[PDB]
DNA sequence: TGCGAAATTCCATGACA
DNA sequence: ATTGTCATGGAATTTCGCA
DNA sequence: TGCGAAATTCCATGACA
DNA sequence: ATTGTCATGGAATTTCGCA
């Protein structure tokens, strides 16, 4: 009333303009604007008015303002909704965002050979002789790729096949996503007996394994293709997939993962011979300069409405297996650290610490 | 002449019978020629159809052009000539009753005997599983003559295990009671 | 023999160019180029060779080329190389395309309410009263939206549902997909008896329904929010959420599908009232004006590497369910007829006659 | 004065009891006072609880400013008025013994209660399968005082089922037959 | 110092649950 | 406490063979 | 005929199994 | 015989209030 009541008898008030008339009907304060006749309510009655406004359907910005510019006039409406949006857990937890992530991260190539592994499991397939799933090991310099059939996609099955391999060399790092045959603490005990450090992608994000899971596509191509017409015995093939797939030049290295790995080709077809007349001392200096001189890609250019995430800033963490009409985005988080502008720390719902992509995080919206 | 290379010949040999570890009896032993990189396959019996499946193994991730052994009844099968024909694979026997390979590679087997028999006292039933640390300790054994060990000949690089503490390799004379005393 | 004698002895021969000398060695004709000494097989030998090298791993141009030029040169041998990948039948029906197809339709608006419905099916959804799924019915001229919970996606509890609804209009046509109650023989019956024209989408192609999928966000979108902190009791929600959505505005258009549809809000909260003086023929006259002019977005720029059929052109199908380890790919066919720039006709593999959206389409490449 | 308006005044009335058809006994009629539009909607009994489960349908749909009806019990309960109330929706009531609506609408409901006599004869336990062709039949009806039907008047458009045979609505000499046999 | 054709490089597209 | 990848085939660009 | 702020329009983003 | 759609909230652009 008090605002109001000044504004009847003719003083100003700043936000309402002075060139149009208001006026006072059916107890009510009322205004004579272009669109028509709208009521002013007093400033003690606008959050309620906003929250039925955008109670209806659970509207954004422009919707609900169009419910209650239907009715109601005031100084600016849209700061008093986007209040309330912003308070409204329901829709901060509901809705998705409209913002993209920020460009892809292209890491640096590991230097060497056995610098970095990374591991992943294929399945489950079709039984063939009792298995169901395969171990792929990729490693991150060469692209040498080791297949291992198991029956399982267990910490068992991994230690088994990583023993057969660690006999030829034992790398620095295995990096692996978060499944349960990798986080178990048998596989960090086994990892630690040998000097293996283990690095661990972000949850639900393969992405970040995204060396190994290109070479499953690869995989499952081939296995696809010798598979035609027959019944899908893939046990046998793994070895012929695996040499085949070593062996295969990729077209902008112009080199084979066996190459990058050998610096010679074995006794297999179409074998290379350049370095025929060299040493092998000629030929290891020739591959280290192979090695450093490969093409390595570069971040694309960020799309024209991408975020990145800053300290302090709220956000909100994807819900990993959401069930039926249930929100899709958690309750608001803060991001403590940024470990790389695609990578952040935050301190989460429940209170713990957690490390996160921001392909799974969304900026809460209205701040 | 061409220089000598990686995969350019293999050689092979059977070790065994040894003491059963995990239902396995024999070692099948395959050294690179050129790099003196060896792989350990342990095999139930002294077989063709043993020696296929452990080469099986090795052939998945690079083949030789020759294999060189002894006339060893799982070499000389018809089987097993038709299997390295199939790959390519020249196979190359020495005379029966005398062996010959290299200076390196009889070096190398030699490694790999008194290896074996070093950590076989003790835990004689327990070798399946020492066979991977036996592999890199041989890999990343620095050679006399060559300035490199197998693993960088092979790789062109350094190992992440490299094993400079150099174990004695000789039976200290309480392993040769222990070692007397069965057998 | 016979092209290759006539090289050695000094002729110049068509594709071999005179520069280098080409010479016998070992028994078989070679030259010396800058990569170094390659063998140049005879005619008759080059469709093994490069046969032989894409077998290994079933490679393309490049990959294939990269292991026959290690020991070979020929004239054009990319050409014989791609003869084979065209041939390969394997490769056709297991490769991805590289080809994006072309840019979307935005059909028009229906002119009027009641033209065509858009017509499909959620679930399951948690048990709410013995329910588990939602027929929603979307009118496509105003985007008012019936809700209607069933037991199963029936053809008999679709027709229940359309009685009741047809109650207060009966459509020109009614749009659905190819589910099981869309397409049975009973449905089409009903449909018959009442002047109804039955329109199909395009198999695997829910964009074709893009309407009332567009539709069934809102609805579970609301519904989500609405049960938020509260079992999924969404049986007693669909009539409020039904009313709430066709009484939301749409900022582009200004106007909720309740106006669109009788052009005066009904007794809800915030009803618009600017045509309170005006008489019901001078609000039916503006409601005709406002369907008439509503926004209508136009076809998007293609991208820079799209493709559009083209009558008598050699195309594959996707595979619907594809297996574990199966192509993903159907073998070729022929474009008997473009319908639209999206839409084609097929002379499928089976034999018959088979319309498709091209999405589901790849050029078969190599020609 | 304000012109009247869709949704302004919703007359709502019981027929019945009827003929059990699939177990509903009465019909409840809903006619929008401005446009002539009518809903029926069947229901077992004329009860607060049947009329407020299938006005609920229809104010799922469009809620109207009044609902107009005489004093029936249905109508006059506190349960009726406590649903009314929640929704916004005033009630009003014709004098007891003294039925008043419009012209319009008197009409209307006449009309109904001829239809549904002359399609009960001959089948008069199947009356519900029936329900959706009335209403049809009902609002694309050419009004004789406005220009137009009321599908018209509430759509704006003209209709895909339009009934140009004007049915004669008076019973045939043989259905007055069978329907004077039973009761 | 320039032309037509071949060879090479470029790079958008799509799929790794 | 961490991060996309790369085979594919038309198109764009460069190199080759010859003059 | 021009300024600062508010109001409106624009439109990339993402999800409908 | 057929075809994407549109709510969302920051940003870009236009309009408003006043002079
Ligand atoms: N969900 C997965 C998963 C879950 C639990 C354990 N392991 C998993 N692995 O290995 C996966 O590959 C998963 C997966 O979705 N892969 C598909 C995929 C999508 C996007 C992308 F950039 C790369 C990419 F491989
Ligand atoms: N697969 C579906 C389906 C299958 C059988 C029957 N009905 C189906 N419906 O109704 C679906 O909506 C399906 C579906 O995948 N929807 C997701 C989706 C993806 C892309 C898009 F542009 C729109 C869009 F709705
Ligand atoms: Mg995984
Ligand atoms: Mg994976
Ligand atoms: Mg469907
Ligand atoms: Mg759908
Ligand atoms: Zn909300
Ligand atoms: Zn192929």
């Amino acid at each position: 009333d008090a605002e109001l009541d000044q504004l009847l008898q003719g003083h100003y008030i700043k936000g309402y303009p002075k060139q149009y008339t208001y006026f006072l009907e059916d107890g009510k304060v009322k205004v004579s604007r272009p669109e028509g006749v709208k009521i002013i309510p007093p400033q003690s009655d606008r959050q309620k008015i906003v929250l039925q406004a955008h109670n209806l359907a659970h509207t954004g910005r422009e919707a609900t303002l169009l419910k209650i510019a239907n009715l109601y006039w005031w100084p600016n409406m849209r700061k008093d909704v986007v209040k309330q949006l912003g308070r409204c857990q329901q829709c901060l937890i509901t809705n998705a965002s409209n913002k993209a992530s920020g460009p892809i991260l292209r890491p640096d190539r590991p230097q060497k050979p056995f610098d970095k592994f990374f591991i992943d499991y294929i399945g489950p397939l079709p039984p063939s002789q009792g298995y169901l799933y395969v171990l792929v090991v990729v490693d991150g310099m060469t692209g040498f790729t080791w297949l291992y059939p198991t029956k399982a996609p267990s910490t068992s099955a991994t230690v088994k096949s990583l023993n057969v391999l660690t006999s030829i060399a034992i790398p620095k790092v295995i990096h692996s996503d978060q499944g349960a045959a990798f986080t178990s603490s048998t596989f960090a005990e086994w990892a630690k007996e040998r000097g293996i450090h283990l690095e661990f992608s972000t949850p639900y994000h393969p992405q970040s394994s995204g060396k190994v899971e290109r070479k499953n596509s690869d995989i499952k191509r081939l296995l696809t293709k010798l598979l035609v017409g027959r019944p899908t015995k893939w046990y046998d093939l793994l070895p012929v997939v695996q040499l085949a797939l070593n062996n295969t030049y990729s077209p902008v290295l112009k080199y084979t993962p066996h190459q990058l790995l050998f610096g010679i080709d074995s006794n297999t077809p179409f074998a290379n011979q350049d370095t025929l007349d060299l040493t092998r001392e000629e030929e290891l200096s020739l591959l280290q300069e192979i090695r450093t001189s490969l093409y390595h890609p570069s971040t694309p250019p960020a799309s024209s409405r991408s975020w990145s995430p800053v300290v302090g800033q709220l956000v909100q963490e994807r819900v990993a297996r959401p069930a039926s009409l249930r929100p899709r985005w958690h309750k608001p988080s803060t991001v403590l650290k940024v470990l790389n502008p695609r990578t952040v720390v935050i301190l989460d719902h429940l209170g713990n610490n957690r490390t996160v992509s921001i392909d799974n995080l969304k900026p809460t919206s209205h701040q | 002449d061409r220089p000598q290379k990686p995969f350019d010949k293999f050689f092979i040999d059977y070790i065994g019978p040894l003491p059963p570890s995990q239902g396995y009896l024999y070692v099948l032993v395959v050294v690179d020629g050129m790099t003196g990189f060896t792989w350990l396959y342990p095999t139930k019996a002294p077989s063709t159809s043993a020696t296929v499946k452990s080469l099986n193994v090795l052939t998945s991730i690079a083949i030789p052009k020759v294999i060189h052994s002894d006339q060893g009844a799982a070499f000389t099968s018809s089987t097993f000539a038709e299997w390295a024909k199939e790959r390519g694979i020249h196979l190359e026997f020495s005379t029966p009753y005398h062996p010959q390979s290299s200076g390196k590679v009889e070096r190398k087997n030699s490694d790999i005997k008194r290896l074996l028999t070093k950590l076989l006292v003790g835990r004689p039933t327990k070798w399946y599983d020492l066979l991977p640390v036996v592999q890199l300790a041989l890999n990343n054994t620095y050679s006399p003559v060559l300035k490199y060990t197998p693993h960088q000949l092979l790789f062109g690089i350094d190992s992440n295990t490299p094993f400079a503490n150099q174990d004695t390799l000789d039976l200290t004379r309480e392993e040769e009671l222990s070692l007397l005393q069965e057998i």
